[PDB]
């Protein structure tokens, strides 16, 4: 049944990639509220549907900074992959435009805040805790893999909480289709897989790791691999040498060992049985892989939801105005857009 | 703390895979070397991508009391000091300090050859010096365009195996990405009638001498040896041997059917 689910599921997105959405609404439709995150590459904002009075997180790239540092490339992926996909874990996109300056992608607002805030607060998760967010991963990248989708930028900060307690995938930036190899660069160091440090070519493998860094990082408190400077924490990636707290329980380390695997002839996710040698693991034999997907567990947490437009769970940042210039740039470089 | 400080996304330039020399002397040119073994994006590259590396590094002469690198500037270079001697500054709230100098030799910017990275001090020649500086979007070409040759396609030294010709593409893939290289000298014994089987080989330069008691097979660029590892575990029947200097690729057969299952039960497919 999940052979064929996902058979259906690559149907319906094929569908959907190749006869693409375009120019679904316009700034004036909304009235801006709060920035809730910025960062290297956009500026996520809260909007209110002014005729609906419906509440967006609303992703601005500006056309052209995203060309001075030549990621046009990846702002189209982000939003042709976004139009086509559909997963109960992944953010939906609801409209897409650009104007004379920015590029415009209104998302689902989930309100519970980002895990990085969560995590940071409490300092660690449960294993259990930790458990119930990995399976959600665990399914979604199934998903993303099976339509030759990597992610490529797993960390807390991009995964948001919903009213049930369950995640929202929600920065695509860096998400990419791949038959074969590809070769930039990019994700956050912390989470860079070895291969992609070396340039040596990769696919879906380095999403297997990074759920790895992931799930230690829930558990722990800490990321795997960390030091005073970034070459030193890519020399112990690339080393794969990892310390485990005494508190991880021992079925816990054996899975980080085979996530955490520099050996692409050994990781978890790369062989035979692909996904199937995580699911069927022993860390994850109380899991319920349909239940989780039915969204039919308990959360072992609810955000506080004081209404509709509330952002409490959102940290505050210097509000910048979104300035729109009388003159067009980078036309010919976003016309797909 | 500062635990609640994000850990921004990182990017390095877009360079799809599907060419200058700068001239230096035989002793610049193993000191560079030397200055750059252990330095993590060099330690493990193959001698000719390093070659290519040596060759794209650009002289750059200083003078006297020149700024090599400005603080918060020259986010893109990589530089090895060649000549003369240095002093290391930081300006902070505050303040500006010496923080330390170089004589004669060291490097600075290796991260920046992954993306942009500002620099984190100013470096002035205080004496007349030279350095070797490299681009980041040199480097990268260099290395990608370099392991894009490698890969598609000597996944084409693996698509002509008999055994292996019922591959998928992307299962010959997960091959090309973890296939060995295994360099031997002039009748170095590369296997050994008896042993263990393995793993198999392709000759990729050079060649091998097959024998048996003498003389079965030869082997030269584009064949496989040892291969009967893949269908049988039972003990090397022949004995390979390098012609001279050989170089040849070495798959582990049990790492092989941790990727793909038996190779026999891809043989059966139809």
């Amino acid at each position: 049944s999940v052979k064929e689910f996902l058979a259906k599921a690559k149907e319906d997105f094929l569908k959907k990639w190749e006869t693409p959405s375009q120019n679904t609404a316009q700034l004036d439709q909304f009235d801006r509220i709060k920035t809730l995150g910025t960062g290297s590459f956009g500026r996520v904002m809260l909007v209110k549907h002014k005729e609906s009075g419906n509440h967006y997180a609303m992703k601005i790239l500006d056309k052209q900074k995203v060309v001075k540092l030549k990621q046009i490339e990846h702002t189209l992926n982000e939003k042709r992959i976004l139009q086509a996909v559909n997963f109960p874990f992944l953010v939906k996109l609801e409209f897409s435009f650009k104007d004379n300056s920015n590029l415009y992608m209104v998302m689902e607002y989930v309100a519970g805040g980002e895990m990085f805030s969560h995590l940071r607060r409490i300092g660690r998760f449960s294993e259990p805790h930790a458990r119930f967010y990995a399976a959600q991963i665990v399914l979604t990248f199934e998903y993303l893999h099976s339509l030759d989708l990597i992610y490529r930028d797993l960390k807390p900060e991009n995964l948001l909480i919903d009213q049930q307690g369950y995640i929202q995938v929600t920065d695509f930036g860096f998400a990419k289709r791949v038959k074969g190899r590809t070769w930039t660069l990019c994700g956050t160091p912390e989470y860079l897989a070895p291969e992609i440090i070396l340039s040596k070519g990769y696919n879906k493998a380095v999403d297997w790791w990074a759920l790895g860094v992931l799930i230690y990082e829930m558990a722990a408190g800490y990321p795997p691999f960390f030091a005073d400077q970034p070459i030193q924490i890519y020399e112990k990636i690339v080393s794969g040498k990892v310390r485990f707290p005494s508190h991880f329980s021992s079925d816990l380390k054996d899975l980080l060992r085979n996530l955490l695997q520099v050996d692409l002839t050994k990781r978890f996710g790369n062989l035979k049985n692909g996904v199937n040698d995580i699911k069927n693991h022993k860390w994850f034999a109380t899991t319920d892989w349909i239940a989780i997907y039915q969204r039919k567990v308990e959360a072992p947490f609810i955000p506080k939801f004081k209404g509709p437009g509330d952002t409490s769970n959102f940290d505050d940042y210097e509000e910048e105005e979104i300035r729109v210039s009388i003159n067009e740039k980078c036309g010919k470089e976003f016309t797909e857009f | 703390i500062n635990r609640f400080t994000r850990r921004a996304s990182v990017c390095a330039e877009a360079y799809n895979p599907d060419r200058i020399i700068h001239p230096k002397t035989d002793d610049q040119r193993n000191r560079l070397q030397e200055a750059c073994k252990d330095i993590l994006l060099f330690k493990n590259l193959d001698p000719e991508q390093m070659s290519q590396v040596l060759d794209a590094m650009f002289e750059k002469l200083v003078k006297e009391g020149e700024h090599v690198i400005d603080q918060g500037d020259d986010g893109d270079n990589f530089y090895v000091i060649d000549r003369g001697t240095f002093d290391i500054y930081v300006k902070c709230d505050g303040v500006g300090r010496c923080v330390g100098n170089y004589d004669n030799r060291g490097s600075f910017g290796e991260l920046a050859l992954m993306y942009n990275t500002p620099k984190a001090a100013t470096i002035t020649a205080t004496s007349p010096g030279a350095l070797w500086g490299l681009d980041r979007v040199t480097f990268r070409r260099i290395i990608v365009k370099n392991n894009a040759k490698k890969r598609k396609m000597y996944e084409s030294f693996i698509e002509s195996l008999p055994f292996l010709k019922s591959l998928e593409v992307s299962e010959r893939l997960k091959v090309v990405d973890v296939i060995g290289t295994k360099v031997y000298n002039d009748g170095e014994q590369i296997i050994a009638q008896g042993d263990l089987a393995d793993s198999f080989f392709i000759v990729e330069s050079g060649e091998v001498k097959i024998t048996m008691k003498v003389e079965i097979a030869r082997c030269f660029r584009g064949q496989y040896f040892g291969e009967l590892a893949l269908v049988t575990n039972k003990p090397r029947a022949a004995s390979a041997h390098a012609i001279g200097t050989v170089k040849c690729l070495a798959m582990d057969v049990q790492a092989f059917e941790r990727l793909l299952g038996p190779c026999m039960e891809i043989m059966k497919r139809n």
